[PDB]
C-alpha cells in the first residue's frame, strides 16, 4: 500500500539510486543483503517475499555497463532483484538522438516489462521517482524514450523526477546545453513536477558549512538521498501532518506548465560545529531562505516565491513551525507573489533524520526540508539557453545528432519551447 | 535581476594570484564577482565603482 | 431515547473524534476494551446515548470512520482507544484526497460514498429514537472540505428532519498549513451554510492563543488542541445524557439561538481554564466562571466578539450551584455589556444547568455564541480567495476532476451573501 | 468591606511594599504559605482589607507587582514571603527606565500600563465597598517617579471619588544615589500634588538618622529602613483593622489633615523606638510616647518642624490606654508648643485609639504631621533642578522620548506654586 | 534577559576579551572548556545549550590570524563557538585606511551576520561591549566600520566602549596620535560611554601599589577585565543597588558628546600589604580620588569633576558610603561642577571581589569602581593632537593613507572635529 516505483537512468542517476537505497536500508533497518533482523513501514519502498527479504522496488537502466556492473558486484548485489539491472552494450556518447532513437529503442520494452511487471504487486501505487541528468546522452535520450511510453500506459500516476541540471561555470560536457535544451519536452509534457540540482551548489555548501575543502561525488548523492528521503518520509511513516504524494503536488503548482521547483535541506552541518549551537526550529527554519544554502545557483531575491513546502522531521512542535513561518512573513527580504497569499504547506513527521555511518553529516534531532516553486530560477534557464544560442549560429555539433537519426528542426523546436516556457515564469510574476 | 552598471555577477571559487579589474589590487578572500561576457573579475566590494558591461567589453577588444 | 450518530472524516476529524471518544468514555467510565467500569449508575442511565450495547456488557460507540487514506485508520486503531470502534465501520479506501475538494466530491470518494451511507443506515436503524447527527471534519485539504459535505448532503437528503451538528476545523491567514484553503473553504461553506441546522466554527489560532496565554503550556501539540476542541464537544450534549436543573436539548439549542435560518454558525468555549501552576490560587465559583468564559481571549475563533454583537448565547453549566447566582450574572454580562448585544431581542442569554460537572472539576461551563463577528472569519477567506480565483491560479487540478469554474463564482456569491446578511443585523 | 487595592512600582516602592506584606502578615498570623495559623479572631474578623480569601482557607494579598526589569521581581518571589503573591499580578517588562522619567511615563511604560490596570480592574471588582488605593513608590529613578504618577492619574480618571494614598521615598541632597533625582522628582510632584489624597513623605536621611542616634544600629541596611517605614504604613490603616474607642478611618484622616486641597503632602512617625540595649531602662507610659513622638529626631522626613508650625496632627495610639491620659498629653503638647502651631485652627490634633497593640508591644503610636516645615523638602529639590535645567544638562535623553522643556517648565512652575502655597501659612 | 554582546577587535582588544572571559569563567564557576560542575546569574554573557554547556556570547576578530590563532590553541579553545572567532589573510599594518577601507571591508558581511544571529538568540538586549585600541590599525579602522552599521542596525541599543589610549611617554608606534584622531570621529558619532585607559598609569600603578616593579600586558589585563567584571556586577548578580546599563549613561552623560569617563578600581594592592591594613569603606572610597589611582596620566585637580559613578561591591554598607561621600564633598580637592549638586551616583552589589589564582592582586572583602565623567580628561587629548599637528605639518606619514583608498582631507576634518570636542569639555567647565 502507497507503494513507489524508483527508476533510475544514467551514470548521476544510478549512482545517485546507490546513496539513496543505501539511506533506506539504514533506516528501516534492512541489511545491505536484504534480510531483516529483529509494522509495513517498509512497504512503500520494498516489496516482501516469503523467505523474510525485502527486495526493492527499483528499475536500474544504463545503454552502457559500467555502473550497473560496478552494482552488480559492490556490497549490494544481492539487494536487488537480478533481471532489474538492465544492461544495454553500447554507450549513449553524451547524444540524445543515441538514447531517444537508435540504442536506447532496442532496450526499451524490457524496461517498461519489468515496470509492469513491478507495478502488477502494488495494491494502492502512487507515482513514479525517476532520477536522472539533463547533460548525459542517457539521462536525457532514454528518459523522454521512457516517460513518452510512462505518460501513456500509467497516465494518471504522478510522475516525480529528480534532476540535476548544467551548472553555471562548472560544465563535464561540451553539448549539455543541447541535451537539456532537448529534455525540456519531457519535463514540460509529461511530468508533474521536477526538482532541479546544480553540483556548483552543493560543492559550496559543502565548502562552507560541512568545512571539506574538496568532496567527490558520494558527498553530494548522499545529500540528495537525505532530501529524498525527506520527501518520502511522510509517505514510510507517521507524522502530525502527513504530507500525500499528490497533495504535494497540488500544493506545489500553480499552472500546468509552472512546476520546476528548487529544493534545499536543513540543517546542513558538520559533526564539530554542532556541539556549539542549538539547531532550534526557527535557526532551521530561518536557514533554508538563505541564498547559501539553495542547492541551484541563483539568487531567490532576484524573483519572487510562489509556494512553499516545508516538510519537518524528527523533535518539531507545530507551534515551532508557526512561530517561524510568521517570521519568516514578517522579513521583506523574502517577497511572495500578491496572488497567493496563503504560500507556505506544512507537514510535520515524527522520524528523525538518520546519518550515514560513514558520512559527515552530523546527528540532529531535527531536520526541514523546504521546497520552493519561486520565479528566480527563470534565470538559471536564461544562462543556458544563452549557452546554446552561441553554438546552434554555427551549427556547431549538429552533424552527431542529425546523422543518427534526428530531425534537424528539432533544436529550434526545442529552442521555441523554452522561451515560452521562461517567458511564463516571467509572466506569472507580476 | 542584477544590471548594476549592466551585467550579471555570478559567484565562482577564487584562488591563487589575483587581481580586481577595477583596484587593482589583489583579492584576499575566496569569493569574486564575474560577468560571463566581460570576462571580469572583482572584490565584491566595487560592483557599483565600474564601468558598464558596453565600455568594458568594448575595452576589452583592444 | 434521543440517539446520536457520530461521523468522522479526514485526518483532523478523525484525530479530534478519536479524543472526543477518549474523554467522553472516561466521563462514563468506559474501560478500553469496552467493559464498563465507572463509579455512578448516571453514567449507565443513558450510556445509549454514544454506544450500542453488545453482549457481555460490552459497549461498542456508534461511530462511523471514514477517510480516503489507510494511514490515518491505522494510526486510530493502533491508538489507545482503537480497539474499542467496530471493524465494520472503517470505511476507506486506497488513494488519498490529494487536498482537493474535487476529488473528494466527484471522483474518488463518490464511490465510498455508497458503502458509508449503507453502514451509517445500519447504525441508525439500531437506535431506538434517532435525534441528530454529529460530524467531526475539516474545511482545508478535500478529504475533510469535500466529503464530510458531501455525506452531509446525502444524509439530510434522507433524514430531513433530524437535527445535524458539524464540528469545523477551518482555516486562518497566519496559521494555514496547505496552499489552497481559500478553495476547499470556500466550496464547503456553500453547503454547509444549506444543509446543516448548527455549524462550530473551530481554527487553531484561537487554540494556540489560548495554550500559551492561559494555559501557558510551553510546547502545546495538536493532541492539546484536540483535547479542547473536545471538551467543548462533550460539554454541549451534557443536557441529553444526565440529569439538571434545566434540560437543553441539541433541537431546543438551535430554537433558541438560531433567529433566522442561515445564521447557525456557531462560537464555542469553555471554562474554567487554568495553567497548573495558577489554579491552587483561583476559586472556581460561578462569578469567575462567568467572567472568565465571556473574555474575548477564551473563544475558539480568532475573531473578536468586540467587532461585532451577539445575536444569541447559551450557557450550558455543569456542577452544584445556585439558579439564582446564575441568573444574576447572566443578567449582569448582558446589561453591563449591553453595547455588544442586538437590542432588538429582549433577552440574548439562555442558561441550562446540569448536576453532574466533568470529572476533577467541581464546576465547569460550556459558552456558545451565535455573534455576527464571526463574519470576520468569513470575509477573510473570501478576500483570499479572490486574490487566487481572479488569476485562475491552481484551477487545472479542480477542472480535472470535471469541475468548473461557475461552481466556484456561485460559492463565492454565496460568500458574499451569507457575510452581507450577518452584516445586516451588526 | 472598606477593601484596600495595594501597588508596588520601582525598586524601593517593591522592597517597601515586600517588608509591609511580610510585617502585615505577622499582624494578621498569616504564613508564608498564605495558610492561616493566628491566635485571636481579631485577626480574621477583617482579613479581608489586604487579603482575597481563596479555597482551603489559604489568603492571598490583594497585591499589584510592577515593573520594568524581572530583577526585582525574581528577588521578590524568591524572597521570605514571594511566594504567597499571585503569579499573575507579577506584571513586569523586559527593558528597565534606565533612571529616566520619559521612559516610564511615556514610551516603555505606556505599553504596559494597559496590562497593569486590567488586572486592577479585576482586584477591585473582587472587593465588595473598595475604599481606596495604596501605592509605594519612590520619587528617585525612573520606574517609579513616572509609572507611579502615571498610573495614579489612570486609576484617579477611573475611580474619581476613591481615596488615593501613595507613600513615597524622595530625594536628600547628602545621600543621593542618582545624579538626576531633581528633574525626576519635580516631573513627578507635579502629578502627585494634583491627582493623589494624601502622601506621605519619606527620607533616607531621616531614616538613617533613627538608626543611628535613636536606635543605634550600627550597621543599619535597607532592610532596616523599610522596616521602619512599614511599621507606619501598618499604623496608619489600622482603626479599619481592629476595633478601638476612637475608629478613624483613613477617609477621617483626610477630612482632619487636609485643610485646603493641595496641602496634602504628609511627615509620618512611630514610637516607642529604643535601641534593643536600653529597652529594660524605659518606661512606655504614654507621657513618655507623645515625648518621643513629637520629638524633631523621630520623624522621618529631614525637614526640622521648628522651622515652621503644624496645620494638623493626627496620633493613631494602639493599645489599651486611658482616654482621658491621651486628651491630657496631646492638649498639654499643644499648649506648651503653641508657637509652632497655626492659631487660626482652634484644635490641631486628631485622636484615634486602636485596642490592639503591634505584636510584642503593649502601646504603640503612629504620627502624622501636615507642616508647612516640609516645604523645605519642596524648595531644596527645585534649586538642584534649577541648577541643572539653567544649563540644560542631561535633557538629551529625556527629549529623546518625545519629552518637551515646556513640561520641565511647568513642572517647576507648579513646584513654586506649592511652596509657596505651604510658605503663605507660615 | 539583560543580555550584551561582548566584541573584541585588535590584538589589545582580543587580549583583554582573553582576560575577561577568564575572569568570568571563574566568577560564574564555570569550567575553561564551558561546562559547569555542580540561577540564571550567568545569563547576561552565556547562551545555555541543551548538552549543559555554556557558550560565550562574544565576537572576536582580528584581520592577521596570529592571536586568534593562539586563542584557538589555548586552553579556551572549547569555550567559544569555532565559527564567531573570525580571522582574516592580511594585517591591517598600523593603517586606518586598511582597515576601515580596504580590508575590512571584505570581513563586515561577516562579522555583522555573526553578531545578528547572537542577537537573534538574546530576548533582552541592551547594548555592546567592544573592545579595542586606537593605536592600532585594526583597532581604530575596523571599529569606525563597524560601529556606523551597528549604529543604524541597533540604533536604540546602548554602545559601551572600552579602550587602550595612547599616553604621553610610553608608546609603541610612530602613527598613534593619526589612528586615534581618526578614531576620535567613531567615539564621537557613533557611541554612548568610551572608556579611556592607558598602559603608562597602570604601569605606575602596579610599581607603586601592587610593587611589581617591571609587569607585562597580562598584569594590566588582569586589572582591566576586573574594572569590566564591577561595571557588569551589578548586572550578574542581586544587590541593594541595582545599576542598570542605561541608568548607568543617564547618571554618567551630561551632554550628547561629552560621554569619556575615566575608569578607576580600588583597593589596587598586593598579598602582602593587605594584611597590614584594614580596608574599610571609608578608606577605598577615599583611594579612588588621589591623581595616583587614576588609570590615564591626569592629574583630576585640574580638572572639574562632573559626575561620578561609585560602584560598590562585596561586604558593603550604604551608611558607610554616604559617610564617605560626605566627606569627600567635604575636602577642597575633590571639586566639582556648580551646576551638579547631586555628582554622585552609587550602586551596591553583595557580590566580592573575584581573585584570579595566578594573579599578583590580593582577596579583599570590599571592591569599588568609580567611573568618572571630568574635565581634566581634556588634557589628555590636548597631548594627543599636539602630536598630530607637528607630523602633519610635514605632511609626515601621510603617503600610506592615501596609497589605500583614504581622502586626505578627512585629516583636516578629523583635526577639526577634536578642536571641537576638547572646546566642547572646557566650555562646560565655566
Ligand atoms: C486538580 C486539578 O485541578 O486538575 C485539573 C487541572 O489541573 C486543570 C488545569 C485541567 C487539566 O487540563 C489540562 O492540562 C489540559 C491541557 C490541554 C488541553 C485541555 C486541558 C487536566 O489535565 C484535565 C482534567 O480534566 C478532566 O478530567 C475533565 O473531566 C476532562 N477530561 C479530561 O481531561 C480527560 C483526560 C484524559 C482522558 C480522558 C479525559 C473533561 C473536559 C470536558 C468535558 C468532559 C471531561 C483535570 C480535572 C485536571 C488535569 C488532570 C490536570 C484543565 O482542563 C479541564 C478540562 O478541566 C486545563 O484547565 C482546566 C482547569 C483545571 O484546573
Ligand atoms: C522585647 C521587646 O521590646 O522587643 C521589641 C524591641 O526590642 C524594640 C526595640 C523593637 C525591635 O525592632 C528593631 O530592632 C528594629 C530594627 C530595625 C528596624 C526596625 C525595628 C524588634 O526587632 C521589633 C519587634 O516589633 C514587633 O514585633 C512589631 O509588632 C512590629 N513588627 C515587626 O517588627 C516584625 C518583624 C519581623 C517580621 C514581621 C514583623 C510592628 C511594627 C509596627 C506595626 C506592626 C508591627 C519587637 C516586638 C521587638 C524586637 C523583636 C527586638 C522596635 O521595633 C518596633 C517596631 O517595635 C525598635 O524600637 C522598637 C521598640 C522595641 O522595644
Ligand atoms: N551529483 C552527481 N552528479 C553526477 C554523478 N555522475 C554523473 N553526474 C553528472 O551527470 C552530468 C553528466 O551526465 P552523464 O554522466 O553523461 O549521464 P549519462 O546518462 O550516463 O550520459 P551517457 O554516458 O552519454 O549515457 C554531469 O553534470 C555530471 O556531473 C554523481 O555521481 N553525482
Ligand atoms: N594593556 C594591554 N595593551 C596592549 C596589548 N596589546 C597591545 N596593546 C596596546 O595597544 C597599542 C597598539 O595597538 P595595536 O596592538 O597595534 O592594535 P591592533 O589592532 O592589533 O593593530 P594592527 O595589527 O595594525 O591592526 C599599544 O598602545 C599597546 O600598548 C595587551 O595585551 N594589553
Ligand atoms: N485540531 C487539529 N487540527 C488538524 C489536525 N490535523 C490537521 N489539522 C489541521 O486541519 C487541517 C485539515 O487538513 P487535512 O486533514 O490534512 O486535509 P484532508 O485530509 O484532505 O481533509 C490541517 O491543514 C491542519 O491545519 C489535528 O489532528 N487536530
Ligand atoms: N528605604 C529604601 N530605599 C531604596 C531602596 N532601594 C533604593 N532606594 C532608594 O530609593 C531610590 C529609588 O531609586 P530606584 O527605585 O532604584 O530607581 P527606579 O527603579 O528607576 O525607580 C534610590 O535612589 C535609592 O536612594 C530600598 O530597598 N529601601
Ligand atoms: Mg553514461
Ligand atoms: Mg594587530
Ligand atoms: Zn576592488
Ligand atoms: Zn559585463
Amino acid at each position: 500500500m502507497r507503494e513507489c516505483i524508483s527508476i533510475h537512468v544514467g551514470q548521476a542517476g544510478v549512482q545517485i539510486g546507490n546513496a539513496c537505497w543505501e539511506l533506506y536500508c539504514l533506516e528501516h533497518g534492512i541489511q545491505p543483503d536484504g534480510q531483516m533482523p529483529s509494522d509495513d513501514s517498509f512497504n512503500t519502498f520494498f516489496s516482501e517475499t516469503g523467505a523474510g527479504k525485502h527486495v526493492p522496488r527499483a528499475v536500474f537502466v544504463d545503454l552502457e555497463p559500467t555502473v550497473i556492473d560496478e552494482v552488480r558486484t559492490g556490497t549490494y548485489r544481492q539487494l536487488f532483484h537480478p533481471e532489474q539491472l538492465i544492461t544495454g552494450k553500447e554507450d549513449a556518447a553524451n547524444n540524445y538522438a543515441r538514447g531517444h532513437y537508435t540504442i536506447g529503442k532496442e532496450i526499451i520494452d524490457l524496461v517498461l516489462d519489468r515496470i509492469r511487471k513491478l507495478a502488477d504487486q502494488c495494491t494502492g501505487l502512487q507515482g513514479f521517482l525517476v532520477f536522472h541528468s539533463f547533460g548525459g546522452g542517457t539521462g536525457s535520450g532514454f528518459t523522454s524514450l521512457l516517460m513518452e511510453r510512462l505518460s501513456v500506459d500509467y497516465g494518471k500516476k504522478s510522475k516525480l523526477e529528480f534532476s540535476i541540471y548544467p551548472a553555471p561555470q562548472v560544465s563535464t560536457a561540451v553539448v549539455e546545453p543541447y541535451n537539456s535544451i532537448l529534455t525540456t519536452h519531457t519535463t514540460l509534457e509529461h511530468s508533474d513536477c521536477a526538482f532541479m540540482v546544480d553540483n556548483e551548489a552543493i560543492y559550496d555548501i559543502c565548502r562552507r558549512n560541512l568545512d571539506i575543502e574538496r568532496p567527490t561525488y558520494t558527498n553530494l548523492n548522499r545529500l540528495i538521498s537525505q532530501i529524498v528521503s525527506s520527501i518520502t518520509a511522510s509517505l514510510r511513516f507517521d507524522g502530525a501532518l502527513n504530507v500525500d504524494l499528490t497533495e504535494f503536488q497540488t500544493n506545489l503548482v500553480p499552472y500546468p506548465r509552472i512546476h520546476f521547483p528548487l529544493a534545499t535541506y536543513a540543517p546542513v552541518i558538520s559533526a564539530e560545529k554542532a556541539y556549539h549551537e542549538q539547531l532550534s526550529v526557527a535557526e532551521i527554519t530561518n536557514a533554508c531562505f538563505e541564498p547559501a544554502n539553495q542547492m541551484v545557483k541563483c539568487d531567490p531575491r532576484h524573483g519572487k516565491y510562489m509556494a512553499c513546502c516545508l516538510l519537518y522531521r524528527g523533535d518539531v512542535v507545530p507551534k515551532d513551525v508557526n512561530a517561524a513561518i510568521a517570521t519568516i512573513k514578517t522579513k521583506r527580504s523574502i517577497q511572495f507573489v500578491d496572488w497567493c497569499p496563503t504560500g507556505f504547506k506544512v507537514g510535520i513527521n515524527y522520524q528523525p533524520p538518520t546519518v550515514v555511518p560513514g558520512g559527515d553529516l552530523a546527528k540532529v534531532q531535527r531536520a526541514v526540508c523546504m521546497l520552493s516553486n519561486t520565479t528566480a530560477i527563470a534565470e538559471a534557464w536564461a544562462r543556458l539557453d544563452h549557452k546554446f544560442d552561441l553554438m546552434y549560429a554555427k551549427r556547431a555539433f549538429v552533424h552527431w545528432y542529425v546523422g543518427e537519426g534526428m530531425e534537424e528542426g528539432e533544436f529550434s523546436e526545442a529552442r521555441e519551447d523554452m522561451a515560452a516556457l521562461e517567458k511564463d515564469y516571467e509572466e506569472v510574476g507580476v | 535581476a542584477r544590471y548594476t552598471n549592466g551585467h550579471l555577477f555570478t559567484t565562482i571559487s577564487v584562488s591563487g594570484m589575483t587581481m580586481c579589474y577595477a583596484c587593482n589590487k589583489s583579492i584576499t578572500a575566496k569569493e569574486a564577482l564575474i560577468c560571463p561576457t566581460c570576462n571580469v573579475t572583482i572584490h565584491n566590494r566595487c560592483k557599483d565603482t565600474l564601468a558598464n558591461c558596453t565600455k568594458v567589453k568594448q575595452k576589452q577588444q583592444k | 431515547m434521543r440517539e446520536i450518530v457520530h461521523i468522522q472524516a479526514g485526518q483532523c476529524g478523525n484525530q479530534i473524534g478519536a479524543k472526543f471518544w477518549e474523554v467522553i468514555s472516561d466521563e462514563h467510565g468506559i474501560d478500553p476494551t469496552g467493559s464498563y467500569h465507572g463509579d455512578s449508575d448516571l453514567q449507565l442511565e443513558r450510556i445509549n446515548v454514544y454506544y450500542n450495547e453488545a453482549t457481555g456488557n460490552k459497549y461498542v460507540p456508534r461511530a462511523i470512520l471514514v477517510d480516503l487514506e489507510p494511514g490515518t485508520m491505522d494510526s486510530v486503531r493502533s491508538g489507545p482507544f482503537g480497539q474499542i470502534f467496530r471493524p465494520d465501520n472503517f470505511v476507506f479506501g486506497q488513494s488519498g484526497a490529494g487536498n482537493n475538494w474535487a476529488k473528494g466530491h466527484y471522483t474518488e470518494g463518490a464511490e465510498l460514498v455508497d458503502s458509508v451511507l449503507d453502514v451509517v443506515r445500519k447504525e441508525s436503524e439500531s437506535c431506538d429514537c434517532l435525534q441528530g447527527f454529529q460530524l467531526t471534519h475539516s474545511l482545508g485539504g478535500g478529504t475533510g472540505s469535500g466529503m464530510g459535505t458531501l455525506l452531509i448532503s446525502k444524509i439530510r437528503e434522507e433524514y430531513p428532519d433530524r437535527i445535524m451538528n458539524t464540528f469545523s476545523v477551518m482555516p486562518s491567514p497566519k496559521v494555514s498549513d496547505t496552499v489552497v484553503e481559500p478553495y476547499n473553504a470556500t466550496l464547503s461553506v456553500h453547503q454547509l451554510v444549506e444543509n446543516t441546522d448548527e455549524t462550530y466554527s473551530i481554527d487553531n489560532e484561537a487554540l494556540y492563543d489560548i495554550c500559551f496565554r492561559t494555559l501557558k503550556l510551553t510546547t502545546p501539540t495538536y493532541g492539546d488542541l484536540n483535547h479542547l476542541v473536545s471538551a467543548t464537544m462533550s460539554g454541549v450534549t451534557t443536557c441529553l445524557r444526565f440529569p439538571g436543573q434545566l434540560n437543553a436539548d441539541l433541537r431546543k439549542l438551535a430554537v433558541n439561538m438560531v433567529p433566522f435560518p442561515r445564521l447557525h454558525f456557531f462560537m464555542p468555549g469553555f471554562a474554567p481554564l487554568t495553567s497548573r501552576g495558577s489554579q491552587q490560587y483561583r476559586a472556581l465559583t460561578v462569578p469567575e466562571l462567568t467572567q472568565q468564559m465571556f473574555d474575548s481571549k477564551n473563544m475558539m475563533a480568532a475573531c473578536d466578539p468586540r467587532h461585532g454583537r451577539y445575536l444569541t448565547v447559551a450557557a450550558i453549566f455543569r456542577g452544584r450551584m445556585s439558579m439564582k447566582e446564575v441568573d444574576e450574572q447572566m443578567l449582569n454580562v448582558q446589561n453591563k455589556n449591553s453595547s455588544y448585544f442586538v437590542e432588538w431581542i429582549p433577552n440574548n442569554v439562555k442558561t441550562a444547568v446540569c448536576d453532574i460537572p466533568p470529572r476533577g472539576l467541581k464546576m465547569s461551563a460550556t459558552f456558545i455564541g451565535n455573534s455576527t463577528a464571526i463574519q470576520e472569519l468569513f470575509k477573510r477567506i473570501s478576500e483570499q480567495f479572490t486574490a487566487m480565483f481572479r488569476r485562475k491560479a491552481f484551477l487545472h487540478w479542480y477542472t480535472g476532476e470535471g469541475m468548473d469554474e461557475m461552481e466556484f463564482t456561485e460559492a463565492e456569491s454565496n460568500m458574499n451573501d451569507l457575510v452581507s446578511e450577518y452584516q445586516q443585523y451588526q
